[PDB]
RNA sequence: UUGGCACCUCGAUGUCGGCUCAUCGCAUCCUGGGGCUGUAGUCGGUCCCAAGGGUUGGGCUGUUCGCCCAUUAAAGCGGUACGCGAGCUGGGUUCAGAACGUCGUGAGACAGUUCGGUCCCUAUCCGUCGUGGGCGUAGGAAAUUUGAGAGGAGCUGUCCUUAGUACGGGACCGGGAUGGACAUACCUCUGGUGUACCAGUUGUCGUGCCAACGGCAUAGCUGGGUAGCUAUGUGUGGACGGGAUAAGUGCUGAAAGCAUCUAAGCAUGAAGCCCCCCUCAAGAUGAGAUUUCCCAACUUCGGUUAUAAGAUCCCUCAAAGAUGAUGAGGUUAAUAGGUUCGAGGUGGAAGCAUGGUGACAUGUGGAGCUGACGAAUACUAAUCGAUCGAAGACUUAAU
């Protein structure tokens, strides 16, 4: 349930370390968003170097959330903290590596590139 | 077409094809017998009366709606059946495929049939304007004295009155609701029960009517 | 929040139409002579 | 439980090849993953931390640490997507719900075997 | 259940008092609402007395108060002893019932329907 | 809109913005039809028809204003005492205190700037939202006809098949399902609450000491949690076609031997549309409605009689409930309470035995306890009663 003014931890090596949700794309009136949703955020904490600097407006996709999504078979899967990955414009990762597990709901969102770099996919 | 009366038991879940969970509602419907056949040359509209639950017959001093005689008895004596508890009418089914005294079974429905459930709601009694209608409350702090209360109810001098339907507090509950486009998961003839995919309106042990969706 | 006009004897007597008491059960006794309330403890204990 | 119909119309959906286990035990579920057209079997090793429900609505939860992040799964007890379950360790707890393992991390979240 | 216009603790205290007073004289007179709440509390106490095991004794001491009944020939005994004594012997073939309610007339001070609860 | 006039109110018509809640318009922001372009395809200049619904979150200036950030199919202009303070705030304007600058001989003034500063009322009448009593129909119980009334209606994005060929990037054309917002029903699932459920633990008081237990400390605190109530949770909806229609495109065709959508006529054509369709309450003193079934001695039917799963009164209750009303029951009885089981919840009782120097293990034992959920069983209580009670008349036709 990621909404406005929500701080997430980046899960890649793009330079960013912490971002803050600015808007949830999907339609007028949209309040919250879950795994497999694109959102506009700003870098609040970056590491020395990288391609992304502090105070930058970029687009990212959620991959992990405290409140897990529900499957169609009646199964659930919640994580321990919220995380996202700074993507490009053609749903392409801006980094080169991913850290931690990744949800299997990104396969239906045409995110092969991001799902083919995740160490685990459950 | 294909009408029947049943009682709401409870709510469970059933796994369908490809291991997909499906929440269903157990509806028990038995002892369904036609009682009359309204024609268009005697009433002006075709319909058929159907009973549901049974009850005890002849009884003298009985100050309770459960067992006696006279009025209801006679009307139920017309056809070969015993006194019924609930009675309804259906003007969507054919009046040429039934006979006064027929036994409406649950074999008329088949898995994968779209039906429309109908019944009264539960009831929350006297409710406020924040529960009856989806209204927002005022600031809970910042020196505010406006909480779960309604706002303005009109304008000013011009039209100095309240228009009909101002959405104010009142009793909310007992209402006839009709869910459309449902589904029959599986039908059982052993216990004469029907599994509807979803949830019908009304509380436990309540009367519900089923009809083939027109759309 | 204050009456705009005084109430008349007609309107005042019209509002006191349902304001009254109702006669009780009063079940007869089999051996006492006096009456008693229904489902009560006495010589009748109802009827 | 009023009448015996709800348990009679759902007695053909219960399984009988499921082993007995209690909260605090380490299990190895064999979920049947269905991708494009190929069907594979993914194993999920964890420790039961919950067990509520009754009848055909019984459910259980298993917690595990992937790559430094805690993951929790929850599938219906009588689900047809579960190939087979096998207990590999019997823990010793003192409660029915271990919700204190969500804050613990490292050697502090270690369960002693009976 | 009923709350009898009292607090959780206050209500719990009153219930214990009534129960103990209905085992001392076995014939008390109070209001109807309170008579329909102490009827399902003194019935559970008698059930414990029928058992006669040590466990029940400790379970029956978590509700009964500490009073001293005076019988004939200067004989004294605590309510607990009386509950596991004659009372237990009296009801040994009857499964259920025990107490009985008898409706009466209204009070003078206020219009409260008073009743009489006694053991059969 | 800024003004002009001074007709109502000075024994008071007391308030700028914001909050909550609304209704109505059309000079149309979005969606729908069209027409013409100095209108390459996309796309859009303008014009005509069209009001049914829908029209976002923040930062800041003091804010009505405005400027910016990011979205959206779109972030339209107005009216109702510049809608709404006996519905809310008091920031602004603002009253007694106090500074700064200019002006004044001075008390002080300034459409200068700044910090601080009490917003009163028990709803009589109409109106509105719910809910009953009394009579009326010439009626006792059910089941209904209903066009009078209310509600709801047309938003997006991909997939993929004549080819991404016309046009010179990217079109209107029938037609399974995925979403956003909103509406409605429900508790199987994920959660929340759960003060008469179970367990752990601190201080103190009381039954000689210690225990067990009880009282008080916010429920003493902490970890879980049944029924019920619930959203962030689970379902469904908004489709569909039908009839006239608007702008408009036409086909025939005539009071200038041509022409011409026209004066007759025949078509086609919108989120048009109120119509129809769908959902809900509904006998309408325009005494109305309809069908099925049940009910007789008094005594000239004057009611002297009275009967009807005909009504109560009273009593046990909850799928109902402010009170009444509605529903489940009253001994030929499972309505409530017990009592014996069961489901779920807690998580291993007491006693006994063993192990250990001791705090503590372990076994007998998924043990013991368990409010609201359920089944079985008359053990307690719903006991002898009493009261109140359909319509059938006239006149005048056809039988």
């Amino acid at each position: 349930m990621i909404q406005q003014e929500t701080r997430l931890k980046v899960a890649d090596n793009s330079g960013a370390r912490e971002v803050l949700t600015i808007k949830v794309l999907g339609g007028s009136g949209r309040k919250t968003a879950n795994i497999g949703d694109v959102i506009v955020c700003t870098v609040k904490n970056a590491t020395p170097g990288g391609v992304v600097k502090k105070g930058d407006v970029v687009k990212a996709v959620i991959v992990r959330t405290k409140s897990g999504v529900r499957r169609n078979d009646g199964s659930y899967i919640k994580f321990d903290e919220n995380a996202c990955v700074i993507i490009r414009d053609d749903k392409g990762p801006r980094g080169t590596r991913i850290f931690g597990p990744v949800a299997r709901e990104l396969r239906e969102g045409n995110f092969m590139k991001i799902v083919s770099l995740a160490p685990e996919v459950l | 077409t294909k009408g029947i009366l049943g009682r709401k038991i409870g709510m469970t879940q059933v796994f369908g094809e490809n291991g997909e969970l499906i929440p269903v509602t157990v509806v028990e419907a038995k002892e369904n017998v036609v009682l009359q056949k309204k024609t268009v040359e005697v009433d002006g509209y075709n319909a058929i009366q159907v009973g549901f639950e049974d009850k005890k017959a002849y009884k003298k001093d009985a100050k309770s709606n459960k067992y006696a005689n006279k009025p209801a008895e006679g009307h139920a004596k017309k056809a070969d059946a015993a006194p019924k508890r609930f009675i309804r009418e259906f003007r969507n089914v054919d009046v040429d495929a039934y006979e006064v005294g027929q036994e409406v079974s649950v074999d008329t429905f088949v898995a994968g049939d779209v039906i429309d459930v109908t019944g009264v709601s539960k009831g929350k009694g006297f409710q406020g304007a924040i529960k009856r209608h989806g209204q927002s409350r005022g600031p809970m702090s910042h020196g505010s004295h406006f909480h779960r209360a309604p706002g303005s109810v009109g304008m000013a001098s011009d039209a100095s009155r309240v228009f009909k339907g101002q959405k104010m507090p009142g009793r909310m509950g007992g209402n006839t609701v009709t869910v459309q486009n449902l589904e029959v998961v599986q039908v059982d003839t052993e216990n004469k029960v029907i599994l509807v995919k979803g949830n019908v309106p009304g509380p436990k042990k309540g009367l519900v009517e089923i009809r083939t969706s027109i759309k | 929040a204050v009456p705009k006009r005084r109430t008349s004897k007609t309107r005042k007597n019209k509002r006191r139409t349902h304001f009254k008491i109702s006669v009780p059960g009063m079940t007869e006794c089999p051996n006492c002579g006096e009456y008693k309330l229904s489902h009560r403890v006495c010589k009748n204990c109802g009827s | 439980t009023n009448h015996k119909l709800i348990e009679a119309v759902t007695k053909s959906q219960l399984r009988t090849d499921l082993p007995s286990f209690r909260p605090g035990d380490t299990l190895r579920v064999h979920v049947r993953i269905i991708e494009g057209t190929r069907e594979r079997i993914q194993v999920f090793e964890g420790v039961v931390i919950k067990r509520r429900g009754g009848g055909v609505s019984e459910t259980f939860t298993v917690r595990k640490i992937s790559s430094g992040v805690g993951v929790e799964r929850t599938f219906p007890l009588h689900t047809p997507k579960i190939e087979k379950i096998e207990v590999k360790r019997r823990g010793k707890v003192r409660r029915a719900k271990l919700y204190y393992l969500r804050s613990l991390r490292g050697k502090a979240a270690r369960i002693q075997e009976i | 259940y009923r709350k009898l216009g009292r607090t959780s603790d206050q209500r719990k205290a009153m219930l214990r008092d009534l129960a103990t007073s209905l085992i001392i004289s076995e014939r008390i007179e109070t209001t109807e609402a309170r008579a329909k709440e102490v009827r399902s509390v003194v019935e559970k106490l008698i059930t414990l007395g029928k058992k006669g095991d040590l466990a029940s004794r400790r379970n029956a001491a978590k509700t009964l108060r500490n009073v001293e009944i005076l019988n004939e020939d200067e004989t004294t005994q605590t309510a607990l002893q009386k509950l596991f004594g004659e009372i237990a012997e009296r009801y040994t073939e009857r499964q259920g019932g025990y107490t009985r309610i008898l409706k009466q007339g209204p009070r003078r001070g206020d219009g409260a329907e008073s009743v009489i609860i006694e053991l059969v």
